[PDB]
């Protein structure tokens, strides 16, 4: 009652949530930086750290 | 006699009219000479204090001095920097007896209070040798001191007066001192014994003043304690003022907890002044002092919070407005201010006109026309206050173009009815003095103003094609036009949430189905389709294809660096060098013209330089010294020494403003020696640069400051005989060889504060020399480093407390596209400051108005990008505001904190960080290493640092920052010296000279030999030079039968540098002197006797009006789908053939 199991689901989320951490920081500094008017989503996030 | 009465009685004012700007100056002049006695100039402003000290120095002679005041801001958390005391105390043991001169004193100082009396004439005493004085009245005032007499002494306190001798071991040293009065006179300082009476040293002038403002000993310690228990509450804390001074430490801020320290209330500043001053005021003080008192009540209850460490009310630390206004009727005043005053006695109106429309521009065929035609209209004389000395000469070939030789007065009255003069100084604005007739027409009314940025017309077109009423009727894939992004296809309303908004939106599909969504609130953005193709509409992508094209770019390597480098290096090391010639008077006189001295590591380092010029081999040194060292006046006494035997030095440095800069420094330095000083940048002109470089091939011009400009192969020095780089940390490195490449023995002086790892490497391995600097200048104080997240009241409290100092902000934001909005941003945040944008993306005469006006402080706070990373001096900026400090290296940390200081002022720096939950651990790592690194000579430290970490790039490629597999230096220098060897024994030129005489056929196609083809960089280098050399395909055929047998097959690179220079070839026998090539074509540039057949020439003309364009003499534009390589190469081959067999 006090160990549980976190199968293949949990862990790769864990993963993905670690990796999206770095993404949105990322997506914010690219934000913040110049030019807003005519970026895009896809030119803006790096599918690296994923 | 003189215009005008000063008044001398108890309060009566003087007021006086019509003095336009820097007459001021000249009336405070004239009062500080006509008044016998001192007289108080009562600025309105610290800055405009500033900015009198220097304009009343150049129309007279007086000891004009300001009084330094605290540079903290009230109630700050600052210590006033202890030398600054040294200046504040003695001023005021001056100032009962100053017989003449002037004090300048803002209204921020006149309304503090300072020491009362007392502990100045108890614990202090400044005698020079000239202080007439007798025995006896020393004896009054030790005895007031509390001095006892003692025939003997030897401990603290104590005096002697024996017949003409007088002695004292005064209560602040450990030294008695003998005096020596004569005739009402005092005669000697002699340092003698404790007990031995026997002198030691016999001095002048001596100063023994209290090192804190208030007293610290134990008895007023014990006084500060007992009025906090009768005012403030103590409370039970390490960190409270009460116990950090019981515990005999003292805070911070300490100096504005000081009345409680004296037990007698704080004397007003006015009971110092001398018995008959002559307060002299600018603009107005009752205005300026209630701002403020304002201000000072603002920060008194912004800092009334805080339990921990609780303040005095402004009225115990300063003057209120009211008692300030009751002590100015108390002095007699003359007020000086700039309008039409209408009839009194007490009140006088000096005719000082404004000058008239004067200012000049290259526009007009005549230039000089507002100057030329107001310098014939004028009876009176004129004199022309031009700002340094080196400016005199740029403005004396000025008016050399329209016959005026102004002859250089020292004082204004100086002056005839009829002659043109100039003089040097600091004035800003002239006046046209209408009393007297004369004029002062100051530098900066030759420089009007800037009026470009007028535009061009339409930038809407409003109801054409497609009116875009659009009371929405439009049907689902009927194609619109945004005007953004151009053509989408309207895809249908829709409802979105936009984070607390619910809006319905208008829908738009663009090429990859990248859906824009566009407010209905603002349809009028969106028009209709008007290429009559509502089927055959096209489809444009969102965002651009900016991102997607970049990758486009390059693999190709298409340029091989090794070989080149290799043989730059060897042709440096096989020439001999130059030995220059010292005449040791001919630079005293250079080094007399210096107004400083050179410490003992400057003058260490400028004398391995001149005694390794001297020398017959080639110099390469590194002055690698912390920033703000005087690294610049090694490289002039360098320059002077190259210059001085007809050497046409070359400095070049990596930005436009530092450019500018270094020409005005220079020009300003070598301001009599005959050497013509040019600078060549995109600020000059095509009109001014055609000129310059016609200048240096004849060789005339003779120090020659650039950008990359410089180094862009149609500069051709005539006798180049020294290089000096300048912030070589940038340049990479083909740039810093580009130079080198063309003249192989010249002298090389690369100047840094943080050498790039490749060349500090370089350095640490015997390749170049190395000089370091320390022991920083005069009074440079190492610059105190803050790091917090960014917040807007440190920004608006440190900003204040700049500019209430009366220096000067760099605000980096390093943005280009938002440094608009961030400086919209920071001036409705600050009201109180003056800011102008500067960055390196303007019209260029623009930004040589904004770095001018920030050198003449015509604004304060200078939002800029890293533009003012490389060496900026502006030595009043004291405070540096970095927006975004996460993403900037170390080294670039410390050149930005390196801009602010640079003078006697402490000078504060601002790292502000982002809110630390988005900051990389790398980012937390660079700044608290830049934090701690807060000193003095950590230049040299954190560039090995730099490297070591970051580690030396290729000893022979390009990439001076990284580990990436290098060739080794003890591999290198065999490797060398085989170049050498070979190339010495050979006699083959350069490569660059195989470059030189080369036919350019730059097709922009990859061309080298790779380097796994043939991994000997020297054996790869033979057949460079062998190939390049080979003038018969015959002998190019031997080569390649010859690289085919020793190695095999021939990659692609390969067999088309072959066949390149087989082109090469043929084309300079033919006569085509510059061919080209491309993706979409080329142009072929023919020379001047060419064999091409006009004939065919125009019929190609004329049966290909899509293929063959003429445009200029030689220049035949081609245009064909050259989409293939082989192609491209088969057709200009062809091409050439079939104008070979037609050729003439
Ligand atoms: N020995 C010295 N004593 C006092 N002041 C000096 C001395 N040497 C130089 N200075 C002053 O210090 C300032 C330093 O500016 P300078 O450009 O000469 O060196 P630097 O700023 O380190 O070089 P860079 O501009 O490349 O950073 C100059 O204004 C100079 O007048
Ligand atoms: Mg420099």
């Amino acid at each position: 009652g006090n160990r549980r199991i976190r199968s293949v689901g949990e862990m790769a989320e864990n993963q993905f949530r670690v990796g999206l951490v770095r993404v949105e920081r990322a997506v914010k500094e690219r934000l913040s930086l110049g030019d807003l008017d005519t970026l895009m989503p896809q030119d803006m996030i790096n599918a690296k750290p994923i | 006699q003189y215009r005008y009465t000063l008044p001398v009685k108890a309060g009566e004012q003087r007021l006086l009219g019509e003095l336009t700007g820097a007459a001021c100056a000249t009336l405070v002049a004239e009062i500080a000479e006509r008044h016998a006695g001192p007289v108080v100039l009562i600025a309105p402003d610290m800055q405009n204090a500033l900015r009198l000290h220097d304009e009343i120095s150049q129309f007279t002679d007086q000891m004009v001095m300001n009084l330094a005041d605290w540079e903290t801001l009230p109630y700050d958390s600052f210590s006033p920097h202890q030398d600054i005391i040294s200046s504040r105390l003695s001023t005021l043991y001056q100032l009962p007896t100053m017989q003449r001169g002037v004090l300048i004193v803002p209204v921020n100082t006149l309304m503090q209070r300072v020491c009362p009396h007392s502990f100045l004439h108890g614990h202090a005493l400044v005698m020079k040798k000239g202080q007439r004085l007798s025995r006896d009245a020393l004896r009054t005032q030790l005895d007031s001191a509390g001095y006892r007499h003692v025939d003997q002494v030897m401990e603290h306190g104590e005096y002697a007066t024996r017949g003409a001798l007088l002695d004292l071991f005064p209560m602040g040293s450990e030294l008695p001192y003998r005096l020596d009065f004569f005739d009402d006179e005092i005669d000697s300082l002699r340092v003698f014994d404790v007990d031995s009476q026997r002198t030691l040293e016999e001095v002048e002038a001596i100063n023994l003043l209290p090192a804190h403002e208030f007293p610290t000993d134990k008895a007023a310690i014990e006084l500060f304690r007992s009025q906090w228990r009768d005012t403030f509450e103590v409370k039970r804390d390490p960190e409270h003022i009460y116990q950090q001074v019981s515990k005999g430490t003292l805070p911070a801020g300490i100096e504005y907890w000081q009345p409680l320290f004296f037990s007698e209330p704080l004397p007003p500043l006015f009971s110092y002044f001398p018995a008959n001053t002559l307060l002299v005021n600018t603009g107005d003080l009752e205005t300026s002092a209630e701002r403020f008192q304002a201000d000072t009540l603002a920060r008194f209850e912004n800092r009334g919070v805080d339990p921990m460490r609780p303040l005095l009310p402004p009225q115990s630390l300063w003057l209120r407005v009211d008692e300030l206004f009751s002590e100015l009727k108390n002095w007699p005043r003359v007020q000086l201010k700039t309008e039409h005053l209408p009839t009194k006695a007490a009140n006088a109106n000096l005719g000082f006109q404004k000058l008239p429309d004067l200012a000049v521009q290259a526009q007009q065929k005549a230039p000089l026309d507002a100057l030329r035609k107001f310098l014939e209209t004028f009876d009176g004389p004129v004199v022309f206050s031009v700002e340094s000395e080196g400016r005199r000469e740029a403005l004396g070939e000025l008016l050399a173009r329209i016959k005026i030789a102004p002859q250089r007065i020292m004082r204004l009255d100086e002056a005839s009815d009829r002659g043109r003069y100039l003089m040097i100084g600091a004035a800003e604005h002239g006046f046209v003095d209408t009393v007297r007739n004369l004029a002062l027409i100051c530098e900066s009314d030759l420089l009007g103003e800037r009026v470009a940025r007028r535009r061009q017309d339409s930038r809407r077109t409003i109801n054409p094609d497609t009116l875009i009423r659009n009371l929405a009727e439009l049907h689902i894939g009927q194609p619109v036009v945004h005007l953004e992004h151009g053509v989408g296809r309207y895809a249908g309303m829709t409802t979105l949430e936009a984070g607390g908004i619910t809006g319905e939106y208008l829908m738009l599909t663009y090429a990859n189905d990248a859906k824009l969504y566009v407010p209905v609130s603002s349809l009028h953005l969106i028009s209709r389709y008007a290429g009559g193709a509502e089927e055959n509409a096209p489809l444009h992508k969102l965002g651009g294809d900016a991102w997607s094209r970049a990758r486009q770019k390059a693999a190709e390597k298409v340029r091989d660096v090794a070989a080149e480098l290799l043989d730059i290096y060897a042709q440096r090391a096989a020439k001999e060098g130059f030995a220059f010639k010292h005449d040791r008077e001919q630079y005293q006189l250079f080094c007399d013209s210096f107004p400083f001295e050179t410490t003992p590591d400057q003058a260490q380092a400028i004398n391995a330089v001149l005694s390794d010029m001297c020398q017959p081999l080639a110099m390469d040194r590194l002055v690698c010294g912390d920033v703000g060292f005087g690294k610049t006046e090694v490289a002039m006494r360098a320059a002077f020494l190259a210059v001085d035997n007809h050497k046409q030095v070359a400095v070049l440095v990596p930005t436009t403003l530092l450019a500018q800069q270094h020409y005005d420094n220079f020009r300003d330095r070598f301001a009599n020696w005959p050497v013509r000083i040019e600078m060549i940048s995109r600020f000059r002109s095509a009109k001014e640069q055609t000129q310059i470089l016609a200048e240096v091939a004849e060789g005339k011009i003779d120090i020659l400051i650039g950008t990359h400009k410089l180094l862009q192969s149609d500069v051709k020095f005539k006798d180049l005989g020294l290089l000096i780089v300048d912030e070589e940390h940038r340049f990479g490195v083909r740039h810093k060889e580009r130079i080198k490449a063309m003249r192989a023995n010249v002298d090389i002086l690369t100047l840094t504060a943080t050498p790039i790892p490749r060349t500090l490497n370089m350095a640490m391995s015997g390749m170049r020399d190395l000089s370091i600097i320390a022991t920083p200048p005069a009074r440079r104080l190492a610059v105190k480093t803050f790091v917090r997240e960014y917040d807007s009241m440190v920004v608006r409290e440190a900003i204040l407390r700049e500019i209430l100092r009366g220096g000067q902000v760099y605000y980096l934001y390093n943005d280009v596209e938002n440094i608009q909005k961030a400086a919209e941003r920071l001036a409705e945040l600050v009201p109180e400051a003056r800011i102008a944008i500067g960055h390196g993306q303007m019209r260029e005469r623009e930004l040589e108005r904004v770095m001018n006006d920030f050198h003449h402080q015509r604004f304060n706070v200078l939002v800029c990008t890293t533009i003012i990373e490389t060496g900026i001096d502006i030595p009043t900026a004291n405070t540096i505001i970095i927006e975004r400090a996460d993403h900037f290296g170390l080294a670039q940390l410390h050149q930005l904190r390196g801009r602010v200081g640079r003078s006697h002022h402490q000078a504060y720096a601002w790292l502000l960080t982002p809110h630390p939950k988005a900051m990389t651990t790398d980012a937390q790592k660079r700044l608290e290493a830049i934090a701690s690194l807060e000193d003095l000579g950590a230049g040299f430290a954190l560039a090995t640092h730099d490297l070591e970490i970051r580690g030396a790039g290729e000893l022979l490629g390009e990439e001076q920052s990284g580990s990436m597999e290098t060739i080794g230096f003890s591999l290198y220098m065999e490797l060398l010296e085989n170049a050498v060897d070979a190339l010495k024994a050979g006699r083959e030129p350069s490569l660059e000279d195989l470059t030189s005489q080369q036919t350019e056929v730059e097709l922009r196609m990859p061309s080298l030999l790779p380097d796994d083809f043939i991994p000997d960089v020297n054996t790869r280098l033979s057949f460079y030079k062998r190939i390049a050399s080979a003038k018969t395909e015959n002998e190019l055929e031997e080569i390649k039968v010859e690289l085919i047998d020793r190695f095999g097959l021939l990659p692609d690179p390969a067999r088309t540098l072959l066949d390149i220079a087989r082109l090469r070839q043929q084309a300079q026998k033919l006569g085509i002197r510059k061919l080209e090539g491309n993706e979409k074509g080329g142009v072929i540039e023919f020379a001047e006797k060419n064999h091409v057949n006009p004939a065919w020439l125009i019929g190609l003309l004329q049966k290909q009006p899509q293929h063959y364009r003429l445009d200029g003499p030689t220049r035949l534009k081609f245009i064909q789908d050259l989409s293939e390589r082989k192609t491209r190469i088969e057709w200009v081959r062809q091409f050439m053939r079939e104008l070979e067999e037609n050729a003439i």
